[PDB]
């Protein structure tokens, strides 16, 4: 009908018109490098963790953002896509701080995973590091700024699923942060589920801070019962 | 690529392909798959019946020559209609050669005992008995090996529990030892470590 | 070392050695307990140029066994695993004990 | 019982002291190691290969190590295959004066045994200076090795090695042209060479016999391939052609740990793979992918990719082997481990057949065997 | 110390006869010396 | 920072102290309880406050590597200190 | 020779099991919800049986985690649910089953985010 | 159909001849295992206990399942036999330290959580 | 002439030319009863009548042995037998016949 | 490349006849072994004084486990977990909680020193250099229960033994 073939790693797919190159290698089971796509935000494009090689083309696209084109070959594991993805984690570790040990976001981090994975073994980042000061955004959402790695994913939820708007990023290049500019309690009955999206130990919760580590956890799948949704 | 990685050895692996080959042709009635790993080992993979034909062929051809019977031993797989996969390991020291032959069986299905074929298999197929309960038919003496007296179920089933049903302890009152069921007074912390990130594309599944 | 003279010359007489020469016990010829500190030698991995990852990972160059002959799917000369051993030769050095 | 060499219950029927039949029952020092292993990643496995054979502790780390590798499809470098080399032969000194002195004490011969575990003393050391632990060192990792060897050691082990020879050649004096050890020996559990290949016999069971095979020859692992040493071949198949045979062999590792002394390369230890190995602790702590690689690698371990391999070396005891099943994931799915000394057992009755009590008591010595690999 | 005393001999601990509290004339054992004298007696070190 | 509970038992740097209805406190009876006596909080809480005269300032403990993972702190809040995560030690840049 | 056996599949009295942990006992066959915290839908591909929760308690010495359930750490992976119920049933377990869940294909546009009238525009960025 | 290939017994007429022969076994053996073990039991006791543990296992319907008991309890036999066993292994069949559990409802809702 | 076959339970052989011989017959004797068209004839039967080749071709017991590749003609002997008992064996057996069950589709599917 | 152990063959000649037949009238193999046993009376034995004489040591022995500080009487330990995650036996137990201060410090720390191998894997795995395995040895004790280890015995160890502990270090830490 309508749908459009398309060829991730030389094998044939169909999609809908408008899909990006993400979604279509997710048809086939293969998982793109994210930091800044959610599927549930708004397209932010910002990260850049997610660029692959298309055949015959010079460029590497963002997956996340681009729609498919009709008869493209996608690339996802071509030397060129590997390093992107290295250069990528690249940027991203050099400022990071060498935090994991006090992190709660130690045993459940994509940055820490997708570096095993997609990234480099080393550094060669001979600097100093940059490091910002703290946001107070009330007692439920533990803030330690220096982790950020920028995504912007809490601006996006804080504005388009809880209706607030907040949250925004003050300043520009290196010194970019993401916080209120004020002191402001970010306050409302969905504000903690920037804790879940955040991918890094920037947001963390703060009843939880330091009680446990994800791998010795045991997991009940269950209901809740403080309201009527379930 | 070069100071990190394992090198290859493709003569190797072009002798183990041309043998494995060699190997299915003379006995099609039983081969059912042949294959020769990265690494240079070559695989057979066989149906039960032909088990003690294959070996006995790979024991006495002259082109074959593997009088020697490695090792013995079997894998749990629960997710297999055949949960048990019998893995037969034999090195040819004529021709300086390691082959692997595989095969299968589940619970209530007995596979031929191979101790006339090679004298060693004796306790190994006791050890497959008693840690995973696959039956060997026409074996001299098949019996527990490795597991205590009267000890009920096979440990090395996925199945069974790591700490088991039951301990020991010394009780005065009867003056002896005595089997209860386990109580532990600290229980084994179960970890969840898998990376929910895939490690190894080569590997990918298609998506069902 | 610390025994008498003629104990050494019984000592060696009922060995039929000369025990003094290779003494089993470690008088002063060992290691100091205190050493210098060491430096050790960086992997070749460490340049800071022309090190991509992906071309030093060894795991990711792992494949699937390869298939040969799937039942589901000339003379022919026979093969075997591989070519036979040749025969051992007799130690030059000491051939019989 | 002292003879018992561990934890085995020998059932014999006898009639006068002629063995009519023997029945080994094992299993008492069975601790069901391969599901613990399954239950580990494989670091955390690592020290069970310690504790299988407790003689010949980093022989059996580097048959698991290999099989690890050969997984990864990754090398280790050359001064880490060297150091592994030579501690393996140490490794079978001490493996050999354990197996002859118990051998000679079993049979009454007691003093030999206090003259060589001097000597096994000082390998101790030696494997404590290196690792902190005289026994159970856990050294052998499969990228290589844990810690570069101390600033001294090598002076050390040549000091060792330039005395071991006079030693060995006492206990020869003692034991090899003994007319009572002879009698207790020789013609005493003979086997022949096809018996011994169908039986699953490896080693100097099989040396003993006739039989050309030594993996180190046959199928090199590490740097075997560039030293230079000879295989003892026994003649008739007895216990005296094995107890010469593993003389023999203490003098040829004695020859080996001379060149890998004189030959040892400079570099790096473990392998240059931060995915793999651990990185050291200066840049674990200045470096962010350092550090995320050091918690990674110590929480969830490195993943191995999905197959299944059976790598064997030339242990002291035999051929030992690793079937080692791997799903993809940082844990292992099946560790078979394949031990000399089950073959071994498994053919006592076959060699004891028309011999007495104190003759069986001399082929359970000269099988050379250990419960723990045995059992597991 | 005694350095002309083979590896093992060359270094000893004359113990002290009261120790916090209880008399140790007879009844010595290797957990009454200190942690830097441990360093020095089991050779870890040369340095006292 | 020890300080008894009203049962005579030593509260430990946890804060620990058997309840008075507790039977377990007979583990300790003819015995001892082990309590350690240098409390890590209140010895923190003694080292004065480094000042530095620049915004960003550096902390691994000491030793170099002997001491904590190198980290960053931020000093421009001038209402509170730069505490490092590791080490607890603060810094301050030159106020008033 | 093969005699034709009819009836179901049943090895309880070959396994070993007490019958107290045969017949109380209740199986979840599910695949594993994605963990929140991480994008990675590595973890959500196979099937899972795993046991019911059981009482831990204290223990009375150091404060522990005690329990006296053989079965709280047992997991079996299964590549269907159709492997995981039927090792279910021949064991003798009574099961649970749960569909499988994956999210809904999601239409998604950058270009969405600069709406010339629509309530999609982002207010930023 | 069903396609499975026997132990043993074509049928259950078969496994249950060899179950018979079995138990011939059993029952004379338990007087020779009391003398030897010197067990604090009775024959009767013994005896009561081996048809107890045969009684354990009369649902069973499928012939191969049946041959494999049987195969454990020869092998049992022939551990009893030989004084592989020890009387701690005997005597674990009596489980003479363990407590009583109850089954009804109101003395578990007592005791605990567990049903 | 050799004393001494240096293997434990090997008799040297005396006259080993007419047993080899002798064995190789009967190898190609009992070829003759399998299908023509099976692999385990044709290649047992040409590796058996270029060992009877060199056989009859090379006197010397010593120069045969190095032509041979097969260690020790004694071995050579003891193999030949061998071969000889499985031909009996894969005449009974008949493992040229086409694949008896295939097996279920995801039985050898690894991972998992 | 081999050699032969039993492949000799005795001469036949008179002599060497005669000397066989002293060998065996006269015995004297076995004068040999007595006077290699004699040799052995008359060395010095290679016995020490224990408890006063001690066996030698390395600074990467591994011993009783202890807890150590930064200088300034601040505790090492930040509760990351990574010994209790890599220890094969299982034998260390961790429960924290931020602290008074909101430091991130441990509330529970227990090694059970029966289950303990001894590996010295928790110090590898330490990033801080928190957990360590000190030089001791000599730590039997005449109850089960004085060997299950808490986070006060462990400091108390770590205060004992600080000033052998961290010369070993510095005698090590650059082959770690
Ligand atoms: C019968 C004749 C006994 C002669 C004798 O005992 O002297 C052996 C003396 C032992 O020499 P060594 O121990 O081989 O050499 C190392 C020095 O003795 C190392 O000597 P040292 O520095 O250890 O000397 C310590 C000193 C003190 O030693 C003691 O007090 C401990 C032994 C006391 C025994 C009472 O030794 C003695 O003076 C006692 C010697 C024997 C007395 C009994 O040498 C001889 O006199 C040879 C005599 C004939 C030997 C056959
Ligand atoms: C003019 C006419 C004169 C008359 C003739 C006089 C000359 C006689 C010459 C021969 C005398 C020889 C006497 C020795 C008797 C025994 C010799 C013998 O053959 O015994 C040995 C074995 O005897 C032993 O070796 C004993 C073994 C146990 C040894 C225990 C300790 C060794 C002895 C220590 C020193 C002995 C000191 C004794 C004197 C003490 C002072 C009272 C034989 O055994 P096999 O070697 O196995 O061979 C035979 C079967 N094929
Ligand atoms: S957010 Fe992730 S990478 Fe950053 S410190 Fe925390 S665990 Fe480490
Ligand atoms: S705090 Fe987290 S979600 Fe928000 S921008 Fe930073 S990394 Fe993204
Ligand atoms: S030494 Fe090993 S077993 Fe002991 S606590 Fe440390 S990691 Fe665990
Ligand atoms: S001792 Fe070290 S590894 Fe263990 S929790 Fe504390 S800081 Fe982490
Ligand atoms: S995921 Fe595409 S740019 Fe971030
Ligand atoms: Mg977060
Ligand atoms: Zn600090």
């Amino acid at each position: 009908s309508n749908l459009i073939e398309v060829f991730v790693d030389g094998q044939s797919v169909m999609v809908e018109p408008g899909t990006t190159v993400l979604q279509a290698c997710e048809k086939v089971g293969m998982q793109i490098p994210r930091f800044c796509y959610h599927e549930r935000l708004s397209v932010a494009g910002n990260c850049r963790m997610c660029l692959v090689e298309i055949e015959k083309a010079p460029k590497v696209v963002a997956a996340c953002a681009m729609p498919v084109m009709k008869g493209w070959n996608i690339l996802t594991n071509s030397e060129k896509s590997k390093k992107a993805r290295e250069g990528v984690m690249e940027f991203l570790l050099a400022n990071h701080p060498l935090d994991c040990p006090i992190c709660d976001q130690g045993g459940e981090c994509d940055l820490q995973d997708q570096s095993m994975m997609f990234g480099s073994d080393r550094s060669r980042f001979l600097e100093g590091k940059r490091a910002v000061e703290d946001k107070n955004i009330g007692p439920l959402v533990k803030t330690i700024m220096t982790r950020c790695i920028q995504c912007t994913r809490c601006i996006r939820f804080a504005s388009e699923i809880a209706g607030v708007d907040d949250l925004g990023t003050t300043g520009r290049g290196n010194d970019m942060q993401v916080g209120t500019y004020i002191e402001k309690m970010f306050m409302s009955e969905l504000s903690g589920n920037i804790i879940d999206i955040c991918p890094v130990g920037a947001l963390t919760s703060k009843p939880y801070a330091f009680t446990a580590r994800p791998w010795e956890t045991r997991k009940t799948e269950s209901i809740d019962v403080m309201d009527a949704v379930g | 690529t070069r100071p990190t990685i394992r090198p290859r050895n493709d003569v190797v692996h072009k002798q183990l392909s041309a043998f494995g080959q060699y190997v299915a042709e003379i006995l099609p009635k039983y081969v059912q798959q042949v294959q020769v790993s990265c690494f240079n080992e070559l695989e057979i993979f066989i149906h039960p019946d032909g088990v003690i034909p294959v070996l006995t062929f790979l024991r006495d051809h002259t082109n074959a020559q593997f009088k020697s019977l490695a090792d013995l031993t079997a894998v749990d797989v629960p997710t297999r209609q055949n949960r048990f996969e019998i893995v037969y390991n034999l090195l040819s020291l004529r021709f300086n050669s390691r082959i692997r032959v595989k095969t299968y069986t589940d619970e209530l299905t007995p596979i031929e005992s191979s101790v006339t074929v090679y004298k060693a298999a004796n306790w190994y197929e006791r050890e497959i008995w008693d840690m995973f309960g696959v039956f060997f038919a026409n074996h001299p003496d098949l019996r527990r090996i490795l597991t205590d007296y009267g000890f009920e179920g096979h440990p090395f089933r996925k199945d069974f529990p790591l700490s088991g049903y039951v301990e020991l302890r010394y009780d005065d009152e009867v003056k002896r030892v005595v089997a209860e069921p386990v109580e532990l007074a600290q229980e084994f912390r179960k970890f969840d470590l898998n990376s929910p990130w895939e490690a190894f594309p080569a590997y990918r599944q298609p998506p069902e | 070392a610390s025994a008498t003279r003629v104990i050494q010359l019984l000592r060696n007489w009922a060995s039929g050695r000369d025990l003094q020469a290779k003494l089993q016990l470690r008088y002063q010829e060992i290691s100091k307990r205190t050493q210098p500190p060491p430096k050790l030698p960086v992997g070749p991995s460490h340049k800071l140029s022309n090190n991509y990852y992906c071309t030093r990972d060894g795991r990711r160059e792992a494949m699937p066994p390869s298939i040969v002959m799937s039942s589901q799917k000339t003379e022919k000369k026979a093969v075997t695993p591989a070519p036979p051993i040749k025969r051992w030769e007799l130690s030059k050095d000491q051939p019989y004990l | 019982h002292p003879a018992a060499h561990g934890v085995l219950r020998l059932v014999m029927e006898l009639s006068g002291e002629m063995v009519r039949k023997c029945d080994p029952h094992i299993g008492l020092l069975h601790r069901g190691t391969e599901k613990l292993i399954e239950y580990k990643t494989y670091l955390q496995a690592l020290p069970y290969f310690d504790r299988l054979d407790y003689v010949s502790m980093m022989c059996n780390e580097q048959a698991y190590s290999l099989a690890v590798e050969k997984l990864l499809n990754i090398q280790p470098p050359p001064r880490a295959q060297w150091i592994r080399v030579l501690f393996g032969e140490i490794t079978r000194l001490l493996n050999h004066i354990m197996a002859v002195t118990t051998h000679a004490l079993d049979i009454g011969a007691m003093t030999p045994f206090f003259w060589m575990f001097e000597e096994r003393e000082k390998m101790f050391e030696f494997y404590e200076r290196v690792s902190g632990a005289r026994m159970h060192a856990a050294y052998i990792r499969p990228g290589g090795v844990h810690q570069d060897l101390p600033l001294g050691l090598l002076d050390d082990i040549y000091e060792f090695s330039k005395n071991f020879s006079f030693r060995i050649d006492e206990l020869e004096e003692m034991l090899t042209n003994n007319r009572i050890w002879r009698n207790r020996t020789v013609d005493i559990g003979v086997v022949t060479a096809e018996d011994a290949l169908n039986y699953g016999f490896s080693g100097v069971m099989l040396r003993g016999s006739g039989i050309q095979w030594d993996l180190r020859k046959t199928q090199p692992y590490d740097v075997y391939d560039q030293v230079e040493f000879d295989v003892p071949i026994g003649s008739r198949g007895d216990c005296y052609d094995r107890y010469l045979c593993r003389v023999e062999e203490m003098r040829q590792s004695l020859r080996i740990i001379s060149q890998c002394l004189n030959k040892m390369p400079p570099g790096e230890i473990k392998v240059d793979d931060a995915k793999v190995s651990p990185p050291k602790r200066a840049e674990m702590k200045t470096s962010m992918e350092s550090l995320i690689h050091h918690f990674k690698l110590y929480t969830e371990g490195y993943q191995v990719p999905p197959g299944a391999t059976y790598t064997a070396i030339e242990a002291p005891k035999g051929e030992f082997g690793v079937y080692l099943v791997s799903d993809g994931s940082s844990r292992p799915y099946r560790c078979k481990i394949k031990a000399p000394g089950f073959a071994h057992l498994a053919g006592l009755d076959k060699m004891s057949k028309g011999h007495m009590l104190a003759d069986v008591v001399a082929i359970i010595g000269t099988q050379d065997i250990v419960f723990g690999e045995v059992d597991r | 110390e005694d350095n002309k005393q083979f590896f093992g001999r060359h270094r000893w601990v004359i113990y002290t006869t009261e120790m916090n509290g209880r008399d140790t004339f007879w009844d010595v054992d290797g957990s009454m010396v200190p942690p830097e004298w441990h360093r020095w007696l089991h050779c870890m070190t040369d340095d006292p | 920072g020890v300080r008894t509970s009203p049962t005579g038992e030593k509260v430990t740097h946890t804060g620990q102290a058997y309840d008075d209805g507790d039977y377990r406190r007979v583990r300790f009876s003819d015995r001892q309880k082990e309590v350690n006596e240098n409390f890590a909080i209140d010895l923190i809480a003694e080292q004065p406050v480094s000042e530095v005269g620049s915004r960003v300032i550096s902390c691994d403990g000491g030793g170099g590597a002997l001491g904590h993972p190198r980290v960053y702190i931020n000093l421009d809040k001038e209402t509170k200190t730069g505490t490092c995560g590791y080490c607890g030690l603060q810094f301050r840049q030159p106020h008033h | 020779q093969l005699i034709a056996v009819d009836e179901k599949l049943d090895i309880t009295t070959l396994t070993g099991v007490p019958e107290e942990h045969i017949k109380t006992r209740k199986v979840r066959i599910f695949v594993p919800a994605r963990n929140n915290m991480q994008s990675g839908v590595n973890n959500t591909k196979k099937w899972k049986m795993e046991f019911d929760t059981r009482e831990r308690w204290e223990n009375p010495l150091m404060g522990w985690s005690s329990t006296a359930d053989p079965l709280s750490n047992l997991v079996l992976t299964f590549s269907t649910k159709e492997d995981a119920v039927a090792f279910a049933e021949k064991n003798g377990w009574s099961f649970d089953v749960e569909e499988r869940k994956v999210p809904k294909p999601k239409s998604k546009s950058y270009g969405a985010n600069f709406s010339w009238n629509k309530r999609t525009r982002v207010s930023t960025k | 159909g069903t396609s499975v290939k026997p132990i043993f017994s074509r049928d259950m007429n078969e496994a249950k001849r060899r179950v018979r022969e079995l138990y011939r076994a059993w029952y004379r053996e338990v007087p020779n295992t009391v003398h030897l073990f010197q067990l604090d039991i009775s024959v009767k006791q013994g005896r009561d206990k081996v048809r107890e543990m045969f009684m354990k296992n009369a649902h069973v319907t499928d012939p191969r399942v049946v041959d494999l008991l049987v195969i454990k309890g020869k092998m049992e036999l022939e551990e009893t036999i030989n004084v592989w066993k020890q009387r701690t292994h005997i005597m674990r069949f009596f489980h003479e330290t363990e407590a009583p559990r109850p089954t009804d409802f109101l003395s578990k809702f007592y005791v605990g959580h567990d049903p | 002439l050799k004393k001494t076959t240096g293997l434990v339970g090997l008799a040297v052989c005396e006259t080993p030319h007419e047993r080899l011989k002798i064995l190789y017959t009967k190898i190609l004797d009992v070829l003759g009863q399998i299908p023509k068209n099976a692999a385990y004839r044709k290649y047992t039967e040409q590796i058996t009548n270029e060992k009877l080749g060199m056989v009859k071709a090379e006197p010397d017991v010593k120069k045969l042995e190095e032509q041979l590749q097969g260690g020790q003609i004694e071995e050579v002997i003891l193999q030949a037998e061998n071969e000889l008992s499985l031909a009996r064996k894969m005449l009974r057996w008949k493992p040229w016949e086409p694949l008896v069950e295939e097996p279920p589709a995801n039985q050898w599917k690894w991972p998992i | 490349t081999y050699k032969f152990v039993n492949m000799r063959e005795p001469s036949m000649d008179m002599k060497s006849v005669t000397d066989r037949a002293a060998q065996t009238l006269l015995w004297t193999e076995l004068v040999r072994g007595l006077g290699m046993t004699l040799s052995y009376l008359f060395r010095e034995p290679a016995t020490i004084n224990y408890p006063f004489e001690k066996g030698p040591l390395s600074p990467r022995f591994r011993g009783e486990h202890a807890l150590r500080r930064y200088p300034s009487g601040e505790e090492r330990c930040i509760a990351c977990k990574l010994c209790e995650a890599v220890c094969p036996a299982q034998a260390i137990t961790i429960e924290a909680e931020p602290r008074a201060d909101g430091s991130r410090r441990t509330t529970r720390y227990d090694i059970d020193m029966t289950k303990c191998i001894y590996c010295g894997f928790c110090q590898e795995a330490c990033p801080v250099d928190a957990i360590v395995e000190g030089p001791n040895f000599e730590f039997s004790t005449e109850t089960h229960e004085e060997l299950l280890y808490n986070k006060e015995k462990l400091l108390n160890n770590g205060d004992k033994w600080e000033a052998e502990i961290a010369a070993n270090i510095q005698a090590d830490y650059l082959y770690r």
